[PDB]
């Protein structure tokens, strides 16, 4: 048995406590959020066909205050349907609280409330970028392959009323067609290269025309006429990712053709910009909230 | 072509909370013997215990020892 209801409770208690206050979850409790989502993962598309009503949300890197604060302000599931664009957990204090509260939610709310894949959702990348050492230091090893279970199934994309193309990092030169997509099978590790990786891991660059390098190490960069390209062809209006850090916690991209969201505040307590949430409404206007207070770009290849 | 979406000209803000979010970085802390052990650590791992569809398994990412 899952003790849903008593899960979120204890997650959501802690509103009202000091800042960083851990929840005191059991393991079985959170090896049962795993499997029961990695369930619900399995049983909806790879690529999501979502509608309107919607709040989508980017990064969140275990800022667990800050997603309290995220629910307060845009209301907590169900008052709200939600879409996560990833990067739930690594370079925050509080991954655990974080992926939990997400788990509980999907598994609660499953028609209601969305979360896909990042590129800190696979096991090369949170093994060394904090959240194995977080889930050792309260539970052990085992809980962290439990989880990489569980992030293994998260859906890819999704497209909003046949509209807006969602995903973590950005588009692919290997993607053609939708379908490809919908032919990857989960669960699924995060490759080095290849369409999967470019839709976890791409960036947008105004100085780019075409394709080009990225400086992370991986996967590439791509210009404003691909974005273009690309929404013409799949009668699309609109790209909305997350994966960098922006000022304001939104950011325009190609005349407004793509948008980058992320959803932590005062990112690990280094850079100063805001988290931004975007709401889209059943006319498919879309607006913005935002919570006001590089070296932040992850990278691959630190093992080599 | 024919666009459906439109933006809002109005931004809602509020202020975030106010606490120390600084966290540590446990990827700065690594030897190139602790590299070593984890590239090891993550290839037995993949290669033994994690489930990974049959159509899927040439994207698993192993990591040269
Ligand atoms: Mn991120
Ligand atoms: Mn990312």
């Amino acid at each position: 048995s899952l003790n849903l209801d008593s899960i979120i409770g204890r997650l959501l208690e802690v509103q009202g406590s000091r800042p960083g206050k851990n929840v005191q979850l059991t393991e079985n409790e959170i090896r049962g959020l795993c499997l029961k989502s990695r369930e619900i993962f399995l049983s909806q598309p790879i690529l999501l066909e979502l509608e309107a009503p919607l709040k989508i949300c980017g990064d969140i890197h275990g800022q667990y205050y800050d997603l309290l604060r995220l629910f307060e302000y845009g209301g907590f599931p169900p008052e709200s349907n939600y879409l996560f664009l990833g990067d739930y957990v690594d370079r925050g204090k509080q991954s655990l609280e974080t992926i939990c509260l997400l788990l509980a939610y999907k598994i609660k709310y499953p028609e209601n409330f969305f979360l896909l894949r990042g590129n800190h959702e696979c096991a090369s990348i949170n093994r060394i970028y904090g959240f194995y050492d977080e889930c050792k230091r309260r539970y052990n090893i085992k809980l962290w392959k439990t989880f990489t279970d569980c992030f293994n199934c998260l859906p890819i994309a999704a497209i909003v009323d046949e509209k807006i193309f969602c995903c973590h990092g950005g588009l692919s030169p290997d993607l053609q067609s939708m379908e490809q997509i919908r032919r990857i099978m989960r669960p699924t590790d995060v490759p080095d290269q290849g369409l999967l990786c470019d839709l976890l891991w791409s960036d947008p660059d105004k100085d780019v025309q075409g394709w080009g390098e990225n400086d992370r190490g991986v996967s590439f960069t791509f210009g404003a006429e691909v974005v273009a390209k690309f929404l013409h062809k799949h009668d699309l209006d609109l790209i909305c990712r997350a994966h960098q850090v922006v000022e304001d916690g939104y950011e325009f991209f190609a005349k407004r053709q793509l948008v980058t969201l992320f959803s932590a505040p005062n990112y690990c307590g280094e850079f100063d910009n805001a988290g931004a949430m975007m709401s889209v409404d059943e006319t498919l206007m879309c607006s913005f909230q935002i919570l006001k207070p590089a070296q932040s770009a992850s990278r691959e290849n630190l093992l080599e | 072509r024919k666009i459906l979406i439109r933006f809002s000209d109005y931004v809602e803000v509020a202020d975030a909370q106010d606490y120390d979010r600084r966290a540590d970085k446990p990827w700065t802390r690594l030897t190139a013997a602790d590299k070593a052990a984890i590239r090891k650590e993550l290839n037995e791992f993949k290669s033994t215990e994690m489930e990974v569809h049959e159509l899927s398994r040439h994207l698993t990412r192993f990591h040269r020892p």
